[PDB]
This record gives structure tokens, C-alpha cells and sequence, in this order.
């Protein structure tokens, strides 16, 4: 599992595949201008695979979407655009620093999971730590159980 | 070599990219160093060096799509798709390195498996004893016997880099396979420097 994850996270083709899925699932409710621009930008990215200067155009996708938002259609043409583009926003936010930064982010998050649990069971015996958790999470005992 | 070799470990540190760009867009000529990355040892630096070489030489051509291709032997190939902004107004091209001379002909038909709009650059490691006459004779033999440049897909010009750099350009299309004008000059800079405005003169560099 670790080896496969490490190979996947260093493959430049990952973020565009993610883009394909999130863009294809929403064809309607997207202005044609931004749709065309996004398709063009991701095609360029695909053309540059296996090149040391190849970088995922997260900023450019964000730029065209923010350009349409700068036009800022009002009254139900506002909210539809901001909502039906959220998947793309998430994708570009994940890959602001490229596949490198995204890789490090994933692995770091797993390490944080470890610390999120194991820093609560330091400082004394099992039952004392459990009581500390019980007294913090008063309104939910499933959290305590998960710990 | 610091820039070209430190990017290699894990490409995309967010400073290596800019350093490669600096090598492309700096004042200092690095064409006395770039042909030394035939392979060097990493075999990934071939890709980077070819990118920087073509991007620096083809400053004037508008590049849009570059890609790195490999073979399971000694053949780092890179393909380029560009256009001509204001000069005889969409061409394509590519670049590959070889060793000594015969390695070129050995897999010459394989490397071509990527109107004669194609441009091929060939860089050959012969790091010894500038002998321009012998070099030119050797290249003329290949270009006069083998006409793959016409029958496969159509290559407008074939340029050989001899390793400071000694360029030899051969057009196997209409004229005799020789070029006395662009000897020791890459003809990618034929638009950067307006050499077409010299029809009335016989030039010696």
C-alpha cells in the first residue's frame, strides 16, 4: 500500500485524471467560456507530460473561474457558478504547489492522525487518560471509543 | 551542472524550475556546457538539458508543446511543437543525441518514428580534434545516400551539433546537402538575426 501510494503521488498524470472526473460530472450549469478554457488548459498540461518544466495549471484554471466571478452575474447566476465549481476549486487548492507539495501533504496528514490519537494517552495510566477524554467529549462517547 | 543535477533527485522543488528558466533566459551563453549532458550519468538529465537547449536556441519560435520520449537503449528523444509568429507564415521538431557517429545511423530509422514541416536536431559526442572537412564529408555521405528525411514524413533541415560547438546544417530537399552560411551557427537563430537582408553580399563569418 505504501509503495503504490508513493508511486501514484509522483505520477504527473494524477491531478488531470481528477480534473477529468470532476469536470465531466458537471457539464451543465457551467458557463461555456470557462468550460472551453479549462478543457484547453488541461489539454496543454497533457501535452507537456514527461518534461522537467511540466507543472499542473492550477493557477490558470483558478484565473479563468475568477475572471467569470469578476464579471459576477447577479441573482441565481451568482450562486450557481460558485457552487457548481466547488470541486474544481478543491482540486486546484490541493495542487497549488504541484504533485510534490500534494505528496508531502498527504503523508503529513497521516502522521497528524497518529499524533491526534497518541498524544492523548501520554501522561499516566490508561483509565486516567480515558477519563480525560470522557470529560472533554461530554456530548459524544463514540469519539472516546474511537480513540 | 549544479542546476541540471540537483533538479534530478525529485523534480518539482519549486526552485529548480526557476533555475532552469534562468539557464534559458540569462545573458551568459551555456552552449559550451549543454552538449556535455549527452547522458552524464543520471539519464534523466538528458531530458532537462535538451529542454533548456532547445528552449534557449528557439527563443524566437513560439513553443507551445514539448514532450520527452525514451527508448530502452541510448536514445533520449524530445519532440517540440511550435509556430512561426512573423516569418514566412505550424512546424514541428525534435532533438536527440548519439555517440561517436555510427550510433546515429544504427537506429536512425527508429528515432524518426515519432509538407516537410519537421526539423530534426542531432548531437554527436566526438570530443576530439576539430576536423571540419572530415566531419562534413561524413555527414554528406549519410544525407546523400539515405533519404528518409523525404520518404518517411518530411524533414525540412537536419542539423548536426559537433562538440566550442561546431554546427553543420544539411538540407536534403532541393539544394545540395550543404550550408556554408550557417556553418558553426545554429539556424534556429535565422529569425533572431535578420540574415535574409544580405542577399546582395557574400558573407564570411
Amino acid at each position: 500500500w505504501v509503495e503504490r501510494l508513493m508511486k501514484t503521488l509522483r505520477d504527473p498524470s494524477l491531478p488531470l485524471l481528477e480534473l477529468q472526473d470532476i469536470m465531466t460530472s458537471v457539464s451543465g450549469r457551467i458557463p461555456p467560456n470557462v468550460e472551453k478554457s479549462i478543457k484547453k488548459e488541461m489539454a496543454q498540461y497533457a501535452s507537456n507530460i514527461t518534461s522537467v518544466l511540466c507543472q499542473f495549471p492550477s493557477q490558470q484554471i483558478a484565473n479563468i473561474l475568477d475572471s467569470h466571478a469578476a464579471t459576477l452575474n447577479r441573482k441565481s447566476e451568482r450562486e450557481v457558478f460558485f457552487m457548481n465549481t466547488q470541486s474544481i476549486v478543491q482540486l486546484v487548492q490541493r495542487y497549488r504547489s504541484g504533485i510534490r507539495g500534494h505528496m508531502k501533504a498527504v503523508v503529513m496528514d497521516l502522521l497528524r492522525q497518529y499524533l491526534r490519537v497518541e498524544t492523548q494517552f501520554q501522561n499516566g495510566h490508561y483509565d486516567k487518560c480515558v477519563f480525560a477524554l470522557r470529560e472533554e467529549n461530554k456530548s459524544d462517547m463514540n469519539t472516546v471509543l474511537n480513540y | 551542472e549544479s542546476i541540471f543535477l540537483s533538479a534530478i533527485d525529485m523534480y518539482g522543488h519549486q526552485f529548480c524550475i526557476e533555475n532552469l528558466q534562468k539557464l534559458i533566459l540569462s545573458e551568459t551563453s551555456i552552449f559550451d556546457v549543454l552538449p556535455n549532458f549527452f547522458y552524464h550519468s543520471n539519464q534523466v538529465v538528458r531530458m532537462a538539458a535538451l529542454e533548456v537547449y532547445v528552449r534557449r536556441a528557439y527563443i524566437a519560435y513560439e513553443l507551445n508543446s514539448v514532450q520527452h520520449r525514451q527508448l530502452k537503449d541510448n536514445t533520449c528523444v524530445v519532440e517540440f511543437q511550435f509556430m512561426l509568429p512573423t516569418s514566412h507564415p505550424q512546424r514541428m521538431g525534435g532533438m536527440v543525441s548519439f555517440r561517436t557517429f555510427e550510433d546515429f545511423v544504427r537506429i536512425f530509422d527508429e528515432v524518426m518514428g515519432c509538407e516537410p514541416i519537421h526539423i530534426l536536431n542531432v548531437a554527436i559526442k566526438t570530443d576530439c580534434d576539430i576536423e571540419d572537412d572530415r566531419l562534413a564529408a561524413m555527414f554528406r555521405e549519410f544525407t546523400q545516400q539515405n533519404k528518409a528525411t523525404l520518404v518517411d514524413h518530411g524533414i525540412r533541415r537536419l542539423t548536426f551539433l559537433v562538440a566550442f560547438p561546431k554546427f553543420f546544417t544539411f538540407r536534403a530537399r532541393d539544394k545540395f546537402e550543404e550550408d556554408r552560411i550557417y556553418r558553426h551557427l545554429e539556424p534556429a537563430l535565422a529569425f533572431q538575426l535578420e540574415l535574409n537582408r544580405m542577399r546582395n553580399f557574400d558573407l564570411t563569418a
